[PDB]
């Protein structure tokens, strides 16, 4: 695991083509996320 | 130390997590080739996850972001996707849940889009597909995603394609 970047403590990967695709986040130490729920689902064959 | 408690779907928290889910769906520019072809999901159950330990741990280090940012966490929910959030909900996230080859680095990546993190549920670009008939579009085999509570704190903004 590699360390954040000086001074930060994550990184955003802000989309810059795809107009509709919303954000991405990198964090570089677990203990900066806990997972709070656990969803069980399938994708649903459009129509 | 983990326990599950399920939530009904009558339950305000098991609708706004669902709604979380449904609404954050996308179209991806594989067109489908990861996680396959699907506008929207059949939700199964929603289980909220417990462990004093784990929570512990995430809060004592969230107080040492926030001290360090003008007392501002910069707290999101997100989803993530992988292979092993059986062992997630069990020991917490650390350095073995790391996206080794990311475009931002080895560390641990999370997705406000629900249908990105559907993605990686199976392994990187969808590994082989489910395991049961090797199908990256399974329509039949149930497949789990966490939502998490992640501290961002100052966060990088890198700008990328
Ligand atoms: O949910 C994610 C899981 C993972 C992921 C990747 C590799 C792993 O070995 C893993 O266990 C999870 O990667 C993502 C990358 C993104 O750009 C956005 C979301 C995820
Ligand atoms: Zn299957």
């Amino acid at each position: 695991m590699a360390h954040s970047p000086p001074g930060h403590h994550s990184v955003t990967g802000r989309p810059s083509v795809n107009g509709l695709a919303l954000a991405e986040y990198v964090i570089y130490r677990g203990e900066q996320a806990y997972p709070e729920y656990l969803i069980t689902y399938q994708i649903m064959r459009p129509e | 130390g983990t326990i599950l408690i399920d939530l009904s779907p009558d339950d305000k928290e098991f609708q706004s997590v669902e709604e979380e889910m449904q609404s954050t769906v996308r179209e991806h520019r594989d067109g489908g080739h990861a996680g396959g072809i699907f506008n929207r999901y059949n939700i199964l159950k929603i289980q909220k996850v417990c462990n004093k330990k784990l929570w512990e741990r995430y809060t004592h280090r969230r107080k040492e972001v926030s001290e360090e940012n003008h007392n501002h966490a910069n707290e999101r929910m997100l989803f993530h996707g992988s292979p092993f959030v059986n062992a997630i909900i069990h020991k917490g996230f650390d350095e073995r849940h790391a996206y080794i080859g990311g475009m931002f680095g080895a560390g641990i990546y999370f997705a406000e889009n629900s249908s990105k993190s559907n993605q990686y549920v199976y392994g990187i670009g969808g590994g082989t597909g489910c395991p049961v008939h090797k199908d990256r579009s399974c329509y039949i085999c149930h497949r789990q995603l966490l939502f998490c509570r992640v501290t961002l704190g100052k966060s990088f903004l890198q700008f990328s394609a």
